[PDB]
DNA sequence: GGCTTTCGTCAACCCTTTGCTTATCTTCCCT
């Protein structure tokens, strides 16, 4: 069932996000859910303490059901009711920690700005299928909440093999020249 | 007319390599930019633009795990868990030999100018990492586009950063045509209502994603207009290349 | 009264050294500097695990990376280079509130012997931890404002008094008390012998090809710089039964050894820098330890 | 009650041999080295295996590399150096408690009986494993503290008394029950006779091309380390029936008969030090047989 | 009334194994 689990979900802590500074640092718990990136395809991260969940008859958690065919893009635009977005939404809030994040100076005109870069969920979830998926092979792979990551984040609980990210290690100048 | 202070072979490490969540390796241009507007505050001397190359860059651990880093029992309130090993926060280290080359607008001497960059270089920090060494830095002038190309050539040997752009996403075209994707600056989400856990209560705070766009290496020589290789704070919370996208 | 803590008071590090690359000399040609390279054997043993007799009876292969003196060079050279930084009260995160009183407490740190150990452990070889063992003479070469001074024997468990580790630790107090910097070039010379196995950084590293994969910078056998900067800064005789000098940390806590000698008696980083902040008579011996700690840095969190 | 053990409990290894370059000299004339060349020929054969018989008749084509001494010079000779370092109770990774108390139940341990049987492998030359058949006098010159040593006639497979050995042994005791090192320069000269082809250590390679790929250091024939090691600590005459002296393991395992001596009949090393840890009083060769292990290294926990 | 310590709570993977680029060079001319 699909409003048990956002019912189960929402029981406890119940934060639904696509950018977090959790990834930066499992201590932080700063959870953000940005209204303008969610698409078709947009992976969508959630957090639970220590990943809590009923699982259904198939023995998936809220994570997966959520995003797969691309099920929180229809739950979003209410293809499966109305009272449905508002449940979604009353999970979709934006939890603010700056706590052990980086806080950087950005130039903004004559003036800075303080930012605290926070980590896109949708692009280490996203990534990580899709650079599994399109043999992409330059790259690092990092399991990100430890040696046991349910207390990170439901991806980092579940996808346990770790996140794909960018090798950018630039090309470089040989000394015998 | 253009003036440029260059400092080759600046062998860095400890470097936090770390860019991004998605990203980890050579720092991205938001990290040199920063390092020019450290100056511009620390030394005075007002940078525009900051052209870095990589001489040499390691990221620390295997070709596909990097290593991570033993941390120290160093938050308050969790001893009697300080016998016991500090959990791992992912932070990847590298080590890298740069080669910076800043435009400056300058009007004294050029061995103050050298003096200054000197003595920030020796207090400075690139990307997190300690500055190991680091050649005299020496002063070269853009008068004509001629000589814009030997202030390029002054970085010999280093493979420069050239902006290449975003067509549809940064995933799709890393596989397709093969370019390397970096923090090219950040995109805000929200205000940040508490300043009272931050290095300035002053000044205005922001959560932010890093947006980022696609790149190549090249070396400064096979560049062919400079102004593609030097990074710069542009006005979209960004930074960008002065001749834009590298074609 | 009671002054608290930031919740993420936080300090950069002052002692930051460079990755020590390790080149093989003569200690009659100390001059010819030759990478020692990382090489990469296969290993044939036994698997001798805690609980495993079942399978002892079978082998076990690893992959190993290995770092050996060539058989033409007896001598192992260390480089690195050590940046003592001032401002080691100026919290880039922390408020100006906590760390200024912090501060205003902790002029009367004897600087002197933070900077004697710190240039003692720099000049005695503890940034050399397996490969000072099986060394016929050890020989540390440092450069410091072309200025040049070298020391042969020195043991490393304590701190005996000699004039020239003193004399550095003049300009590196004075640094460290007041303002700029200053940088030590120091050249390790140790006599291990001909194809001595030498001892770089192992990474912490998961590596299915590599059982053990040391450091290497281009391949030539490196040394982690945080590895240095941890023992630059074990200085630590100062804790609850001290017999050893460990590492300056905020509870005084080896995880190697899986003991932390300064938690739970009162005597962390955090309790002695509240007691510094809120008037309590700090000891001369926290006091440097408190200082010892904001030379290493850190985030606070609490 | 039951003090276990830490789970990342390691100790260093002690005895730490280097790669034993193998040169090619006269009986006489011992100062003329040349290196024995590791060469590599095409080698051809019948099938064999112990299955498939229908392709017995089909020929087997085996590149090989190959090392032998030249014609004109009729002696092997074996270098290596021997570092026997002290500290053997110091576990890098686990001191404390358990650790320190092995220590304390070890210290009455005989390391001159230890010491004797390593300097004896040394001594007999043991390190050279399948170049002593053929070997018409093997003659050992261990140059201790620029201490000439010359054996000429040792059994191997037990350690009669005598009188140089135990002059070595004596300060190799001295270093392994205390601190500091020692180093032993080592040269094998044996009498292969004219042309006689020796045994180097040979890479495990997984990628295949050549069937025997030799150990070599720069093109010379070489012995592992590790081999070496093996057969320095091959001094474990304490198992149960024993008949031979074995390698010192953990679990008394050597890997070509695909046994265990000592696992499953409760001495294996780690059921002992948990009773000596547990005050359990061990015999002398079963203090012997830990002190062994502890001076080879290894693991010991989880 | 927080507050700091330690113990109990909640989990579960599908992995892949080098290039990224690839270096700053002589015609006229007259002194």
């Amino acid at each position: 069932m699909i409003k048990e689990m956002i019912e189960d979900f929402i029981s406890k802590g119940g934060l639904i996000f696509t950018h977090s500074g959790r990834y930066t640092n499992t201590n932080n718990s700063c959870f953000i859910f940005n209204k303008n990136d969610i698409g078709v395809d947009t992976k969508v991260d959630m957090y639970t303490p220590k990943s809590a969940g009923i699982k259904n008859e198939e023995g998936e958690n809220l994570w997966q059901v959520l995003n797969k065919a691309n099920m929180f893009y229809r739950i979003y635009s209410g293809e499966l009711g109305e009272e449905l977005q508002y449940l979604l939404k009353s999970c979709c809030t934006a939890k603010e920690d700056v706590t052990t994040l980086p806080q950087i100076y950005f130039k903004n005109g004559e003036g800075y700005d303080i930012l605290v870069p926070i980590g896109n969920a949708h692009n280490l979830i996203s990534g990580t299928e899709y650079l599994w998926e399109h043999k992409y092979y330059n790259t690092f792979t990092q399991k990100l909440g430890g040696s046991n990551p349910q207390n990170c984040t439901h991806a980092c609980n579940k996808m346990r093999g770790g996140f794909k990210q960018f090798n950018c290690t630039p090309p470089q100048v040989e000394d015998n020249y | 007319m253009r003036k440029f202070i260059i400092v080759k072979n600046v062998k860095v490490d400890g470097i936090n390599a770390k860019s991004s969540d998605i990203t980890v390796g050579m720092p991205p241009a938001t990290t040199f930019c920063g390092l020019g507007e450290t100056m511009s505050i620390k030394t005075g001397i007002v940078v525009k633009a900051v052209s870095y190359g990589s001489v040499k860059f390691e990221v620390r651990g295997s070709r596909f795990n990097t290593s991570v880093t033993k941390f120290a029992w160093q938050d308050r309130g969790n001893g009697g868990k300080a016998n016991n090993n500090s959990p791992i926060q992912p932070k990847p280290l590298a080590d890298g030999v740069f080669t910076l080359c800043f435009e400056v607008e300058w009007e004294d001497c050029a061995e103050v100018l050298v003096d200054k960059v000197t003595n920030f270089i020796n207090t400075a920090r690139i990307a997190g990492g300690t500055i190991a060494s680091f050649n005299k830095p020496f002063v070269k002038v853009a008068k004509d586009a001629e000589e814009l190309a030997s202030v390029k050539n002054a970085m010999m040997p280093c493979y420069v950063v050239v902006d290449c752009g975003v067509e549809v996403n940064i995933f799709e075209d890393a596989v397709n045509r093969k370019l390397q994707p970096m923090v090219n600056g950040y995109k805000k989400l929200e205000k940040i209502v508490d300043n009272k856990h931050m290095r300035d209560k002053f000044t205005p705070a922001y959560l932010a994603t890093p947006t980022y766009t696609m790149i190549g290496y090249k070396m400064v020589s096979n560049v062919d207009n400079f102004d593609q290789a030097l990074w710069q704070y542009g006005e979209n919370t960004k930074v960008k290349t002065i001749g834009g996208i590298y074609n | 009264t009671k002054l608290k803590a930031p919740a993420v008071l936080a300090y950069s590090r002052k002692i930051n050294p460079t990755n020590a690359l390790m080149f093989a000399v003569n200690w009659s040609d100390r001059d010819n500097t030759t990478a020692v390279m990382v090489g990469t054997k296969t290993v044939a043993g036994t698997q001798s695990v805690r609980g495993n007799p079942n399978d002892a009876d079978k082998g076990n292969i690893q992959t190993v990376n290995f770092a050996n003196l060539p058989h033409n060079k007896n001598t192992l050279l260390v480089k690195y280079n050590v940046k003592f930084v001032g401002d080691v009260f100026k919290a880039e995160l922390g408020g100006g509130e906590y760390s200024n009183t912090l501060q205003t407490a902790l002029e009367n740190t004897d600087f002197g012997t933070l900077a004697y150990r710190y240039v003692y452990n720099i000049a005695a070889g503890r940034t050399l931890w397996r490969n000072r063992v099986g060394a016929e003479s050890i020989e540390t070469v440092i450069t410091v404002n072309d200025q040049t001074f070298t020391f042969s024997d020195l043991l490393v468990n304590e701190f005996d008094e000699d004039v020239d580790v003193a004399e550095i630790a003049d300009m590196v107090a004075g640094v460290l008390s007041g303002e700029g910097f200053v940088t030590l070039k120091v050249e390790h010379y140790m006599l291990l012998g001909e194809g001595s196995e030498v001892f770089p950084s192992q990474e912490f590293v998961e590596n299915s090809k590599l059982s053990k994969q040391l450091f290497d910078l281009n391949g030539q056998a490196a040394m982690h710089d945080q590895k240095i900067g941890n023992a630059i800064r074990t200085i630590d005789t100062w804790y609850e039964d001290a017999t050893t000098p460990i590492a300056v940390e905020p509870y005084g806590s080896v995880v190697r050894n899986g003991v932390a000698y300064r938690a739970g008696n009162k005597t962390d980083l955090f309790t002695l820098m509240d007691g510094a902040v809120n008037g309590k008579s700090l000891t001369e011996e926290d006091q440097m330890f408190v200082t010892a700690n904001l030379i290493r840095g850190g985030v606070f969190g609490g």
